[PDB]
């Protein structure tokens, strides 16, 4: 293969590999944990007991569901100079099944970092998570919900790296971890913004070069194609390569559907190339929408190839950002996989593509609405295929030609990093990843040389340590 | 050491965490849903 290998620059992968535990410093001031207060947690206990061995002393900060973006702000400024902060809140809390994204550690934790922000403060925050990201598809991810936080974390230390120090992730119900190494986790100087400690050591979030050696094995599309805002053109460039491989079958379905500015014409061309094209006007957050919508798919074609789509922004800045206001912002993509993989559950889907942004994939100004769904997706990839269960949630780079992704962020990133893509080779990205199922490629063109002075020149960071050409 | 291997053994400490991810290891090819599919692991994990 030779045509391939631009596909091979163009897909990576997110592995978490061992990374030091950081240099433990002995630290002053006060470490606030910040965490709920409706039930007893041992998890403050053992964080208590290694920060005031650290050297500071420990106070609790309670925070309530959109208590408000400024009262952590006075409760910072009445304890006075804080060295950090240990968020709490996102350990052994079940995900609200009203919205993945209205989680309520989320919301919390987005007016605890603007409250840092108002409260001229300056320390650290280490948002404490229970197993929201693996160290690999041999472990599973027990809420994709809290890897939302993962994602809106990586963008917000693009925006205050003094505020934000990372996420410390931890095993599900064990809290050995914390004793273990939250002391030098959090005065590490390693530089590691993700953190995730298991019984096997610490690992650090790295981008490593995914190869492809192209796979014989071919996935087609054969049955009906639920293309969740089809119109759109994340949606609707995967269409026409659908059409073009030869989908017997085309679902295009989006709110707007029939009263889209191009829907005719796309219906048109993926008539010509493919057959069987439908558009629908029909909401996919509801549940019961999306039950009616694949109980009218007509029985004479199974449905194997739901692909997901559809996504709501408008704005991605932090100092408005809170998580009801993420849950609205970005509710087409998180609500909407969540009922269709609840509904495929007992279909046996051949594909399930999730389509994300690099939002999610690395920190993006402009992207901290978008990247929180765009991680429920790549954990909802992660855990469906950590069942045995069909998943895959490529995170596409700045589409060429699409407009959902495409706005002020995408011409911003295209002078000091990721470029364009051409859609005639994403879909051959898409088919390769396809090949080997890939839980979650990351489909980019970022070009390191524009992206090292772009990237870690605010935040000296080893997650893009893996990738052999990112040293210039 | 032999020594460490006692308090692995005497206080019931299972070895089995994960699979390794120093090696290069694949790791997305080696699990697939289908049980028959060249080129996957069946066990997710392991004392490495």
């Amino acid at each position: 293969s030779t045509e391939v290998d631009e596909v091979s620059a163009l897909r990576y992968r997110i592995e978490w590999r061992p990374t030091g535990a950081g240099e433990p410093a002995r630290l002053d001031g006060t470490w606030l944990v910040a965490k709920y207060a409706g039930t007893a947690d041992e998890t403050s206990t053992a964080a208590r007991e290694a920060l005031e061995s650290a050297g500071a002393r420990v106070r609790e900060l309670v925070v309530d569901a959109r208590c408000g973006r400024d009262e952590l702000a006075e409760r910072l400024r009445s304890v006075g100079e804080v060295a950090g902060v240990l968020s709490l809140l996102a350990v052994d809390e079940a995900e609200p099944e009203e919205a993945p994204l209205a989680l309520a550690s989320l919301a919390d934790t987005l007016s605890l970092v603007q409250a840092m922000v108002s409260a001229e403060l300056g320390c650290p925050l280490w948002t404490v998570t229970e197993s929201a990201v693996a160290t690999g598809p041999f472990e599973r991810v027990r809420n994709a919900a809290h890897g939302a936080l993962w994602g809106v974390g990586r963008v917000i230390a693009l925006e205050n790296p003094a505020v934000w120090g990372g996420l410390v992730d931890v095993p599900a119900g064990s809290v050995a971890e914390l004793a273990r190494h939250l002391a030098a986790v959090v005065s590490g100087g390693a530089g590691e913004d993700q953190l995730a400690l298991r019984a096997d050591g610490v690992y650090g979030r790295r981008w490593v070069r995914a190869a492809a050696p192209a796979t014989d094995d071919e996935w087609k599309p054969t049955g009906t194609v639920l293309v969740t805002g089809g119109t759109g053109g994340v949606g609707g460039q995967i269409a026409r390569w659908l059409a073009r491989r030869g989908a017997p079958h085309l679902l295009l379905v989006s709110r707007s559907g029939p009263d889209a500015d191009g829907a005719g014409e796309l219906v048109a061309e993926l008539e010509a190339l493919g057959a069987r094209t439908t558009v629908a006007a029909c909401d996919v957050t509801d549940r019961e929408s999306v039950r009616e919508l694949l109980g009218g798919i007509g029985d004479d074609v199974p449905l194997s190839a739901v692909f997901h789509a559809a996504a709501t922004l408008d704005d991605g800045t932090v100092d408005t950002l809170t998580g009801e206001r993420i849950e609205r912002a970005s509710r087409a993509k998180v609500l909407g996989a969540r009922n269709l993989h609840e509904l495929t559950r007992e279909l046996d889907l051949t594909a399930f593509v999730l389509f994300s942004s690099f939002a999610s994939a690395f920190g993006a100004p402009g992207l901290g609405g978008y990247a929180p769904g765009n991680a429920y997706l790549d954990g909802l990839a992660q855990q469906r295929r950590s069942d045995g269960l069909p998943a895959t949630a490529v995170a596409w780079g700045t589409w060429a030609g699409s407009g959902m992704a495409e706005g002020p962020v995408a011409d911003r990133f295209r002078r000091h990093g990721v470029i364009e893509m051409p859609p005639e080779t994403a879909c051959r990205a898409l088919q390769n990843a396809l090949d080997r199922a890939e839980v979650c490629p990351i489909v980019i063109d970022v070009r390191w040389d524009r992206f090292l002075l772009a990237y870690t020149a605010q935040r000296p960071t080893r997650l893009f340590d893996e990738i052999d050409d990112a040293r210039r | 050491t032999p020594e460490e291997f006692w308090e692995l053994l005497s206080e019931g400490r299972d070895a089995v965490a994960g699979l390794p991810t120093d090696r290069g290891w694949d790791l997305d090819s080696l699990f697939h849903p289908d049980p028959t599919r060249s080129g996957t692991a069946h066990q997710r994990g392991g004392g490495f």
